[PDB]
């Protein structure tokens, strides 16, 4: 698909100064996608776009805390 | 007798005197704090060697000057002395509750002292934003004592607002409509309405801060789904009305002083002055977010708050132009109070214009949290308030005491203060435009020249404050008793003599309807 | 609905006994009929819940003021 | 405004005393603290 | 001798004792939160109650027993009570603002949803609906009490005022039981914070309003009110309707829409 | 209904009762009403009751003026508002 | 019960110069002294606690 | 950076800051019109022994002095709002950089491609190299490509801070739990300085920001060398 | 009653100007000195 990725593009869903939900939504999307692929056998490569976007936007400590909470069973979003 | 009169008072003049004494003492505290700020900044490097202490001094400077000097002097002191006299009323509506509004203030100020003596003080800014003011970055009792100090000062002023609104609505002569009361009385009524509506919102916000600090709530803590920016909205929803509460009684006094020393029976454009204060009062609730243009605010909200903030200059301008129109044709008497009022008009106009610069959110991005904001409000608010207070104190000191000041000394005092405050604050515009942040204990070396001048200015105003105390002493020491006061036909507060008896208007005025 | 003439004491007593208190009795029925303890959910130590940034000023510092052991887990889970 | 002559006139000397005492009351305690700042630090 | 109708109040110590009580309650809360001691707080609560009791006792002395409440004085007390209620509305508005702020834009730590993940709200059709019927019914009974008093009917005023108080007490006991049974607490993030602080201040006002109704009940038993002059009853009724209206906004906002 | 609630006629006291009884007689000793002006000539001056030998008058010289003109009126010959000249005469005691 | 407001009106209008907060008789003086003693004593105690808390321990 | 005795804004480093300078000049031209007008009029009112103390009719002149200020405010508002909406226009960034405030330093994350992050602390005065600026230098500068649109995302891991660079017209508060976006584009290479702009405690005065703007190829090799 | 007139409607005496100067000195000087002593206090804890 579209590789040539420099950074996350403008997203009309998140047009304003607070980009927290943009980071959050792409993190959820990547992990939902990852779940659907690794389960139903397939390739996480189709999830890659969400991975690149959340990695661009999300503070390292947010990603790290959210990963820890997924491992612990205390992540409050739905995956 | 002394305790009955001065601790158990139900008399609006004695309570007013208590507030003027309290406010003058607080003004010494707030001035000493301001000189410590300027001493730390008066050369590059560190003076205190403890910037937490610097931050505590800045925070307490603003709380003292706002809650313990300006509001008690303007509303508790001039309001209690003058409002009942100017409407011919025998006292305030609730003369006993009025005494509790006074007596809540020494405990409020004691809590603020306590906050600065325990732990490392509340080095928060007078905005008290979390999470700096929360229980991890300001662990221990200091911020809670500051919150409780604000609670007591808020109860004092909310009850006082209730008292003033009731007295002004209910206790005028039956023939006197609201459009026959003097402008100072209008300015106190409108200030009281702003207090009534805004201080409960502050009380809610600081109570949420108290519970986040002590009851494990998370109103302002993202870990629980809270938001630091919610506290800023609740604080500024009060804090914008608050800046107008601080200046409105000053506008009232300025209208009376300019009318009196112009030799006029009335201010120019009375109904326009009432319209302008009411409009400022109303629009003062819809502009608060201009204190938040850098928090990550959407562009359309920035555009709205810029536009609403600009609309307020219109009614404020009617008032400046109407003061000029009151001077027009006057038999100008160059009394010291008139000099204070003319200084007020100049300084308030300078500060209001730099507020217009700030209103533009695009420029405010670069000016926010810099000394340009400190310069705007020390002109328009801090020194506007102080010059109206000194004008009113000089003008009405012979009413309250029965004795006259030495007018030559009072003019010397005005001259020293006018030089001092302009040397102090004018250079802060340059510091702000060139990017010096506010709330800093030291600065990059380029900013040295203007910080050095500003701090030298601060010592000139110190000399003026010392001279003010001597001037008050000399008046009570010499005992020149007042005889005749001009213009009593349009200045009812003087018609009972100087000082008026303990009870006035035991027989009300006669005013017919026609 | 109806009367609307005089709203006097007799009308307000009629409304108290004829509408307001019957409503309270019906809602009291409705409530004391859905009452009865419901299964407490699996404990999950979510970080946005059971907040402790400072000990509470009572008890052992770790119990809320109206702590109910049956339904209020501590940060470490339900009590025994 | 008009007023009576002072009941208790304050001569130039008495004003110099009142002014000097007033200024010293503000200057001496703060001066003592600031002079000793490095002692505290 | 005065020839206006307003009240010059005798010099009083209660403003000073009330101000000192405020110092003792606030320094007492500080001592309790940080220095593990309830001593100052208990002194401040005691002196606060003593101050309220003697101050309002003296207002009854000044009015029922001494006759200082002319129509002009009563009119000022009407404005004073209306303005006090307005300030209490604005205090609650700050907590409603906090609630809508957090629930309309739930942050990621909540799960990005409202109610937050892990929160199980009360059923608004159970005790919360009962509490709504109770406070609405008490607004009907207090209106019966008011008309009975105006019509000169002592027995039915007392019956209707007693029913109103009983309902206020019923609400308070129901709310106490709901607090104990709730599976979430004040420490359960911003859902618990908004729920308990806003309903908690409301519950405080129900207790204050019930206490004021009880004062009016005992004054009525002692024949203080006339069929035309009874501003303490009017003020307590206006305060009670304020408490009812605040409850209806909490029920719609926090219990129903926020579920 | 029933009875048992006192009336103001039965139980009002002090100043409240003074005001109530005076109102029944159409009198206003406690100044609750605005007085109505006479023509205010020297022949028909406004009559200003007082319990002493002087009282402050405020004159709203023309309807809707926002400026009130205030002066002491003394027992004796009628005095004139210094702005409009309308006459007032003190009726003491 | 019986309406005894007239007796209380006579008591509180007696021409004895007492302010209203003491005009009920000696019980008022006792309650006043209790309240003022608790307030002034508690205030001194609060100043003691401020002194204590002003220094590290 | 500011220079000694500076009176006005730092010179513009970005086109947006140039727009702000021209708009500030406009606003100041008006401010000086109004200020000198007021001063001239008040002086006039105060310098004659001629008098006119009878009642003055107000309505005519109040029209002039409400309508003129309203016109002036519109003449300020129009360019103000144009700049505001221009600063808001999408620009399609080539790079996203995060900054996290801390007590008392800034960290930076450049995670579009590789996991690059570092901390940036003020150089203490005693350790400045000769000719370095007291309170403004940092150990690890924010190196960025010049002439390119950059998205900065700003947050905090403790209290509030605020990330500011006056010569680029930038100031964005750093709020825990929030990710605020701003864009930056430098027309020139060089070193551009700012300072923490929301009081954050005892060392608020001492956590500065230094951007180092260089050609893309040097930024790329720098980024790789910082992994 | 209470005393009325100049010098009598205030909670401090002005009967002797030198006693007044002392009282005004202590009053305004204590407020001005307080912040300097609070700063000293905070520095002496470190
Ligand atoms: C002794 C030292 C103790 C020191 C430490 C103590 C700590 C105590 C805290 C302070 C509490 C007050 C203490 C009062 C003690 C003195 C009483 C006494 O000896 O004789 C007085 C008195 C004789 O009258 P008087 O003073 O000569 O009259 C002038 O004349 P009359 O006979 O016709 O009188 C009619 C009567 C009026 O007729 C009455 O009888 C009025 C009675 C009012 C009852 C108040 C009940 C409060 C109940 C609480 C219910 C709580 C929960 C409700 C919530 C459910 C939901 O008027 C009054 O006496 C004034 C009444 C006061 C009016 C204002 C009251 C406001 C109260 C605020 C208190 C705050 C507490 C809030 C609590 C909230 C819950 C935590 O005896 C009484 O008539 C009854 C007094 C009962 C007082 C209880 C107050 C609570
Ligand atoms: C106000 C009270 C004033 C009290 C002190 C008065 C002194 C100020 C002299 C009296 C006021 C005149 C202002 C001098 C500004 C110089 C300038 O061109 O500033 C330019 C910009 C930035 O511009 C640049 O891009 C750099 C400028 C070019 C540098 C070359 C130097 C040419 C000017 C030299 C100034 C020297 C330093 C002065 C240092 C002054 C230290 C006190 O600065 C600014 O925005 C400053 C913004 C302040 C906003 C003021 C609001 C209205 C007040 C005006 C007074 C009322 C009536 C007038 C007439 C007023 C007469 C009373
Ligand atoms: C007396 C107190 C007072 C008053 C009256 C004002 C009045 C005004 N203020 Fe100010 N302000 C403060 C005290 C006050 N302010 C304080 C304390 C702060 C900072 C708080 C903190 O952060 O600690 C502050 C901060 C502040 C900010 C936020 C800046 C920032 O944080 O970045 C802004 C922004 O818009 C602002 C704007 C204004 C405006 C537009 C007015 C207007 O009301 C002024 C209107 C007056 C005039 C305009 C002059 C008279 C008019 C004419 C001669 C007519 C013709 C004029 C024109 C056509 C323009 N103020
Ligand atoms: C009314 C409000 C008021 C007043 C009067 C003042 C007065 C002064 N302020 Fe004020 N100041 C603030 C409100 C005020 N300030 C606020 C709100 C802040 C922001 C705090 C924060 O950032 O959180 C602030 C911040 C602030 C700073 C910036 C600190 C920082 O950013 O780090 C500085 C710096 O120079 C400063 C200096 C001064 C000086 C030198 C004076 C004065 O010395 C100037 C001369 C004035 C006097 C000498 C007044 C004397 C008056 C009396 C003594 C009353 C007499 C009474 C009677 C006669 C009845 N102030
Ligand atoms: C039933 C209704 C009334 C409840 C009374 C209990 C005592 C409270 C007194 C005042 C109430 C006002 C609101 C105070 C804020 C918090 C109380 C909220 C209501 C309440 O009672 O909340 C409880 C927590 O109380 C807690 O933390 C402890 C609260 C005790 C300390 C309160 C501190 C005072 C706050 C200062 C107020 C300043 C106001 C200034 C106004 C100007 C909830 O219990 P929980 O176990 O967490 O969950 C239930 C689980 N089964
Ligand atoms: C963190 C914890 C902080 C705690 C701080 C606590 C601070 C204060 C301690 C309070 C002590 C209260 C003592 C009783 C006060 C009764 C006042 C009262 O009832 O005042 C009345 C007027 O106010 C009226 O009516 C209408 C007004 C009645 C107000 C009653 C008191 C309310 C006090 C708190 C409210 C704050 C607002 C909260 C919302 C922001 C009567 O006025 P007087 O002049 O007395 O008499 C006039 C005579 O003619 C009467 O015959
Ligand atoms: C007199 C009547 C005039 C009426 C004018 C309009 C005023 C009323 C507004 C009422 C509130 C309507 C809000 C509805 C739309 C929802 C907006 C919203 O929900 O905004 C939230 C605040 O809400 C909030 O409770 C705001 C909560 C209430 C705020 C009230 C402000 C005024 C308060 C007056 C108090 C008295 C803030 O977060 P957003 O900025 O969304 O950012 C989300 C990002 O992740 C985007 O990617
Ligand atoms: C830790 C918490 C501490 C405890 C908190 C408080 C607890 C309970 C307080 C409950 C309030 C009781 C009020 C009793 C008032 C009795 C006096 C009274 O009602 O006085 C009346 C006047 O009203 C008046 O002043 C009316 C004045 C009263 C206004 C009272 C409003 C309530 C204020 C309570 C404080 C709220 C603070 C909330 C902060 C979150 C007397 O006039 P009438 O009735 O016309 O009689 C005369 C006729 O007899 C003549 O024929
Ligand atoms: C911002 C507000 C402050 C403004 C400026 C204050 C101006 C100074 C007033 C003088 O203050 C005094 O200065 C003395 C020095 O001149 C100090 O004596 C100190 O120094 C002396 C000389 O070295 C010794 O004799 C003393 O014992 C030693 O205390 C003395 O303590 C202090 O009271
Ligand atoms: C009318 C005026 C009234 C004035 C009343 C003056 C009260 C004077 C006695 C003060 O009592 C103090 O209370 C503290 C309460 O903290 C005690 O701390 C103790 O008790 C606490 C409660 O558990 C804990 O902090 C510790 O056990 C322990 O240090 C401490 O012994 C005691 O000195
Ligand atoms: C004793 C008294 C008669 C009143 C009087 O005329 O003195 C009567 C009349 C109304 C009565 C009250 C009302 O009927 C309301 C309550 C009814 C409950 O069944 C008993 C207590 C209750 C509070 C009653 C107590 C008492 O019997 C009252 C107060
Ligand atoms: C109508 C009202 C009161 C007039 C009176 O009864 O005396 C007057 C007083 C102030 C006037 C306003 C002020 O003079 C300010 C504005 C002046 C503009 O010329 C008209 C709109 C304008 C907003 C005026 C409308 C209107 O004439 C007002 C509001
Ligand atoms: C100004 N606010
Ligand atoms: Cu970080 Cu200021
Ligand atoms: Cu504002
Ligand atoms: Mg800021
Ligand atoms: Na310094
Ligand atoms: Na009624
Ligand atoms: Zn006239």
């Amino acid at each position: 698909k579209i590789k040539n990725y420099q950074t996350a593009p403008f997203d009309s869903r998140f047009p304003n100064q607070n980009q927290t939900r943009n980071c959050w939504q792409n993190y959820l999307d990547f992990h939902r996608c990852e779940k659907a692929m690794t389960a139903k056998g397939g390739d996480v490569s189709v999830c890659e776009w969400y991975r690149r976007v959340y990695k661009s936007l999300c503070p390292i400590s947010w990603v790290s805390t959210w990963d820890d909470r997924r491992a612990e069973g205390t992540f409050p979003g739905k995956i | 007798m002394f305790i009955n009169r001065w601790l158990f008072s139900t008399n609006h003049k004695d309570i007013g005197t208590l507030y003027l004494l309290f406010g003058a003492w607080a003004g010494m505290v707030g001035t000493a704090l301001s000189l410590l700020i300027r001493a730390e900044l008066g050369q590059p490097g560190t003076l205190l060697g403890d910037d937490q202490i610097y931050n505590v001094v800045v925070t307490a400077h603003a709380f003292v000057m706002i809650f313990f000097m300006v509001m008690p002097i303007m509303i508790g002191g001039f309001g209690n002395w003058l409002v009942p006299l100017m409407i011919g009323a025998p006292d305030m509506a609730f003369p006993r509750m009025n005494n509790m509004s006074f007596w809540l203030l020494p405990p409020s100020f004691l809590l603020l002292l306590a906050s600065s003596m325990v732990e490392a003080g509340a080095g928060t800014g007078w905005t008290v934003y979390p999470p700096l003011a929360g229980n991890l970055a300001h662990a221990g009792a200091s911020v809670d004592l500051t919150i409780f100090s604000l609670h007591l000062a808020g109860v004092s002023s909310i009850l006082g607002a209730i008292n003033f609104i009731t007295t002004i609505i209910n206790m005028k002569p039956p023939a006197m409509s609201q459009y026959q009361t003097p402008l100072f009385v209008w300015s106190v009524m409108i200030t009281a309405v702003l207090l009534l509506l805004s201080l409960p919102v502050l009380a809610a916000g600081i109570t949420m801060l108290l519970t986040d600090r002590n009851l494990n709530t998370t109103f302002f803590d993202p870990a629980g789904g809270g938001d630091p920016i919610l506290y800023q909205h609740l604080f500024w929803f009060f804090g914008h009305p608050e800046v107008y509460i601080l200046i409105l009684p000053g506008f009232g006094m300025i209208s009376h002083i300019v009318t009196y020393y112009s030799g006029k029976k009335e201010p120019f454009g009375y109904m326009g002055m009432v319209w302008a204060m009411m409009s400022i009062g109303f629009l003062g609730f819809i502009v608060w977010a201009h204190h938040m243009f850098t928090v990550g605010m959407d562009v359309d909200t920035r555009a709205y708050f810029t536009s609403a903030t600009m609309i307020i200059a219109i009614p404020t301008g009617v008032k400046v132009f109407s003061w000029l129109a009151t001077l027009h044709g006057g038999n100008i008497k160059w009394s010291p109070a008139m000099m204070w009022a003319l200084g007020f008009i100049f300084l308030f106009t300078v500060g209001g214009l730099t507020g217009i610069v700030l209103a533009n959110s695009s420029l405010d991005i670069v000016l926010h949290d810099t000394y340009y904001v400190v310069a705007h409000f020390h002109y328009v608010l801090s020194m506007g308030a102080v010059f109206a207070i000194m004008g009113g104190f000089v003008h009405w000191f012979p009413l309250f005491s029965g004795y006259t000041l030495n007018d030559t000394w009072a003019k010397i005092h005005f001259a020293i203060m006018f030089v001092g405050v302009n040397m102090t604050f004018f250079p802060q515009h340059f510091l702000g435009l060139s990017g010096m942040p506010r709330r800093y204990s030291d600065y990059p070396d380029a900013y040295t020249m203007w910080n050095t001048i500003s701090s030298m200015g601060s010592f000139i105003s110190l000399t003026a404050v010392m001279l003010m105390v001597f001037i008050i002493w000399e008046a009570f020491a010499s005992k020149r008793e007042v005889l005749t006061v001009d213009l009593t036909t349009t200045n009812l507060e003087w018609l009972n003599g100087c000082p008026p008896p303990y009870h006035t208007f035991e027989e009300p005025t006669y005013v017919n309807l026609k | 609905k109806g009367d609307h003439g005089g709203t006097g004491a007799r009308t307000w007593r009629f409304l108290t006994f004829g509408l307001a208190l019957p409503s309270v009795a019906l809602c009291t029925l409705n409530s004391w009929l859905h009452s009865g303890h419901r299964e407490r959910p699996a404990f999950i130590p979510y970080h946005h819940l059971r907040i402790r940034t400072k000990p509470f000023s009572w008890g052992d510092g770790n119990h809320t003021f109206f702590h109910n052991p049956r339904v209020n887990p501590l940060p470490t889970g339900y009590e025994k | 405004i008009t007023a009576k002559p002072a009941k208790t006139p304050t001569s130039p000397k008495e004003q110099a005393i009142g002014l000097s005492v007033t200024f010293l009351s503000f200057l001496l305690p703060a001066g003592w603290v600031l002079y000793h700042l490095d002692n505290y630090k | 001798h005065q020839t206006h109708a307003y009240h010059m109040v005798n010099p009083s110590p209660w403003p000073l004792t009330g101000a000192l009580s405020a110092l003792l309650m606030t320094s007492g809360l500080t001592m309790w939160f940080h220095f593990n001691s309830m001593t100052l707080l208990m002194i401040g609560l005691t002196t606060n109650m003593l101050t309220m009791y003697q101050w309002w006792r003296d207002v009854i002395r000044e009015s029922t027993f001494q006759g200082h409440h002319t129509p002009a004085v009563q009119k000022g007390l009407r404005y004073g009570m209306i303005l006090f209620i307005i300030s209490e509305v604005l205090f609650f508005t700050g907590f409603f603002w906090a609630f809508y702020h957090s629930s309309l834009a739930p942050t990621p730590e909540l799960g990005g949803c409202w109610p937050p993940t892990g929160i199980h709200p009360l059923n608004p059709l159970e005790v919360p609906l009962l509490n709504t019927s109770v406070l609405l019914a008490s607004g009907v009974s207090i209106t019966w009490a008011h008309h009975s008093l105006m019509e000169g009917d002592r027995k039915h005023m007392l019956q209707a005022l007693f029913i109103t108080i009983t309902l206020g007490v019923y609400f308070t006991l129901l709310q106490a039981s709901e607090y104990y049974e709730a599976p979430f607490t004040i420490s359960d993030g911003v859902y618990g914070s908004t729920f308990f602080v806003a309903t908690g201040f409301h519950g405080l006002h129900v207790i204050i309003g019930s206490t004021f109704l009880i004062v009016c009940f005992f004054r009525q038993l002692k024949f203080h009110f006339t069929s035309n002059h009874h501003f303490g009853f009017e003020a307590a009724a206006w305060y009670w309707h304020f408490v009812d209206v605040v409850w209806l906004f909490l029920y719609v906002s926090i219990y129903w829409w926020g579920s | 209904s029933g009875g048992g609630v006192p009336t103001d006629e039965e139980q009002a006291t002090g100043l409240e009762r003074e005001v109530m009884l005076a109102a029944r007689k159409g009198q206003d000793p406690y100044n609750i009403l605005a007085p109505k002006a006479t023509s205010g000539t020297k022949e028909d001056p406004n009559l200003v009751p007082s319990i002493t030998n002087k009282r402050i008058v405020g004159c709203i010289c023309e309807e809707d003026n926002s400026t009130v003109i205030w002066f002491w009126l003394h027992k004796g010959e009628a005095q004139r508002c210094p702005s409009c000249g309308t006459h007032y005469k003190l009726v003491p005691h | 019960f019986e309406n005894r407001v007239a007796e209380k009106q006579k008591l509180f209008q007696e021409d004895n110069g007492l302010p209203v907060h003491l005009k009920g008789g000696a019980t008022d003086n006792i309650l006043y002294r209790v309240t003022m003693t608790l307030c002034l004593g508690g205030t001194l105690y609060s100043l003691y606690c401020l002194g204590w808390a002003s220094f590290p321990h | 950076m500011a220079y000694p005795m500076q009176l006005g804004f730092q010179d513009a480093t970005s086109p947006i800051m140039e727009e702000l300078l021209h708009f500030h000049d406009h606003t100041l031209m008006i401010v000086f019109l109004i200020s000198s007008l007021v001063l001239y009029i008040i002086s006039l009112m105060l310098t004659t022994k001629l008098t006119h103390t009878s009642t003055m009719d107000a309505q005519e002149v109040e029209t002039i002095w409400t309508i003129l200020p309203a016109i002036i405010l519109i003449l300020i508002a129009l360019p103000s709002l144009r700049i505001l909406y221009m600063m808001d226009e999408i620009n399609n960034p080539s790079l996203t950089v995060k900054t996290m405030g801390h007590q008392w330093y800034w960290s930076y994350e450049y995670t579009d491609y590789e996991d690059l992050s570092f901390d940036s602390y003020m150089i203490p005065t005693s350790e400045l190299k000769p000719g370095e600026l007291r309170l403004l230098e940092v150990d690890n500068r924010v190196v960025l490509p010049m002439e390119m649109t950059i998205r900065m995302l700003v947050s905090s891991e403790d209290v509030l801070h605020s990330w500011a660079v006056p010569s680029l017209g930038l100031k964005t508060d750093a709020i825990p739990g929030r990710l605020n976006q701003t864009t930056l584009m430098s027309s020139r290479p060089g070193l551009y300085y700012g300072q923490c702009s929301e009081i954050c405690g005892s060392n608020h005065s001492f956590m500065p920001i230094v951007l180092e703007l260089v050609p893309l190829k040097y930024f790329e090799k720098w980024s790789a060398s910082m992994l | 009653h209470y005393e009325e007139g100049p010098g009598k409607n205030i909670p401090f005496s002005v009967e002797n100007k030198w006693r007044l100067l002392a009282m005004m000195t202590l009053f305004f000087g204590s407020g001005f000195a307080a912040p300097f002593f609070i700063v000293r206090h905070q520095l002496l804890k470190k």
